[PDB]
């Protein structure tokens, strides 16, 4: 459920909560930034439905809605770069206080394309790889996306079974990032499509991009 | 109320143990300790609770030697696994146990878990191609040392390779670049004092 909500400075921002809470009595919100120490910046009573802001903060800045039982969103007004980070929704008990998936804020003026969505390159297995070892190797780029927080998994096409991949470190590429994606399948599934899936904010639709690895076919060589 | 996590880092080999250590400043009289664990995701585990007027927590392969004393929560992590990779933070309670009460948290240590020990083993070097996209792929090599090069007289551009651990314990690599001679890069591999060639394959 890790998620990122990027804006502009000066707009607001809707943050959604990620627990499935039973007779929630006050929901914390906390702030985790690079390098930080995760802090609690204010709660809310759920019985009153009042915002109880920590020491040092402005009313209005901060905002509990509920849409609907038992469902929690954090809105932040008159966003400032600064806002950026991991935000968190938690509860004590299931005593232990659990955490929410957590949202990445980004808070950006950056002119970018108006597609920052992840953009696809296929690899194909080398022949000699598949002649010598028996398994071949298909390789997923993605290129010029923002923000950052991105996840790529691998399936076959008519199975929901999550396969054995491997993935890079996400490497910034001027004002966008990069990742790649591999999976190694045997001889016995070359003759199988797979899909690499990519789930990013800035998806077409907003839904999880579906690329296409399309079988190894058989070439005599004349 | 303060919480120090002095490691900013720790490396340990599988199956070893690695100790992270913190230390509080609190006025509360009676209090909670919790140590959580963040994964690259940004997911936040809870892992332990240990209490002031309790004894050392254990749960499993996690552990907490505490001293009142100094205000000291040290977590252990016994038998290392490879997922134990990630971002620990120890947690203070204001005091804790009550609904409204906050945590106040550490800056957090990350632990990096190593690869055993083993014999040295020579990768074998594939090419795989898209356009101008040349990705190097290295397989299966021990020690984790290597200089991976692309082989190309008109570089566009070239990014950091990236080794991961295999699901065997050793390490796999990939290396990608833009080269406008791309239909004739060729990649060339120095590991453990041998040159591994992708021509060699072919
Ligand atoms: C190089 O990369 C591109 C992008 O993924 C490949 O083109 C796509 O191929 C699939 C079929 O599997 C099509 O459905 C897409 O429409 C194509 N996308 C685009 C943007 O063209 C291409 O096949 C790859 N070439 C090689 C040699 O592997
Ligand atoms: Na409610
Ligand atoms: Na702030």
């Amino acid at each position: 459920g890790t998620k990122s909500v990027t804006r502009p400075t000066r707009s607001s921002a809707e943050i959604t909560c990620d627990l499935t809470v039973i007779n929630a009595f006050y929901i914390h919100w906390y702030l985790h930034q690079e390098g930080k120490a995760p802090q609690r910046l204010l709660y809310y009573d759920v019985s009153n439905s009042k915002d109880v802001l920590e020491s040092g903060l402005s009313p209005g800045k901060y905002y509990t809605h509920t849409p609907r039982r038992w469902s929690w969103i954090l809105i932040l007004r008159n966003l400032i770069e600064n806002d950026s980070g991991v935000y968190y929704c938690a509860t004590w008990d299931r005593y232990k206080k659990l955490f929410g998936s957590g949202t990445t804020l980004v808070v950006t003026d950056k002119q970018l394309d108006a597609d920052v969505s992840p953009k696809p390159t296929i690899f194909l297995p080398s022949i000699a790889e598949t002649k010598l070892q028996k398994a071949g190797t298909y390789l997923c780029l993605l290129e010029k996306f923002f923000p950052d927080v991105i996840k790529i998994h691998w399936q076959e096409k008519k199975s929901n079974t999550i396969l054995g991949s491997q993935e890079g470190n996400t490497m910034k590429t001027n004002d966008t990032y990069m990742k790649f994606s591999w999976l190694t399948v045997p001889e016995e599934s070359l003759d199988k499509e797979h899909r690499c899936i990519v789930r990013h904010e800035n998806n077409k639709n907003g839904v999880d991009q579906e690329i296409i690895f399309p079988p190894i076919k058989t070439d005599v060589i004349t | 109320q303060k919480v120090t996590q002095a490691q900013s880092s720790v490396s340990m080999p599988v199956r070893k143990a690695v100790t992270l250590n913190c230390l509080y400043e609190t006025s509360w009289w009676s209090y909670y300790i919790f140590w959580y664990k963040q994964l690259p995701s940004k997911e936040m585990i809870f892992l332990i609770r240990q209490g002031s007027d309790e004894q050392n927590a254990k749960s499993g392969r996690y552990s907490v030697n505490f001293k009142k004393a100094a205000k000291s929560v040290a977590l252990t992590i016994s038998a290392l696994q490879l997922e134990d990779s990630a971002k620990y933070f120890c947690a203070l309670g204001d005091p804790g146990g009550l609904n409204t009460d906050k945590l106040i948290f550490g800056k957090g240590t990350r632990v990096t878990v190593e690869p055993r020990s083993q014999p040295h083993t020579k990768p074998s070097v594939f090419v795989m191609k898209n356009g101008t996209n040349v990705a190097c792929l290295v397989k299966e090599f021990y020690p984790k040392d290597i200089r991976i090069n692309l082989v190309s007289s008109k570089k566009i551009t070239e990014f950091d390779p990236a080794i991961v651990i295999s699901p065997s314990g050793k390490y796999n690599a990939v290396k990608l670049g833009k080269y406008e001679d791309s239909n004739s890069v060729t990649c060339s591999v120095q590991h453990d004092n041998k040159t591994v060639h992708s021509t060699d394959f072919e």
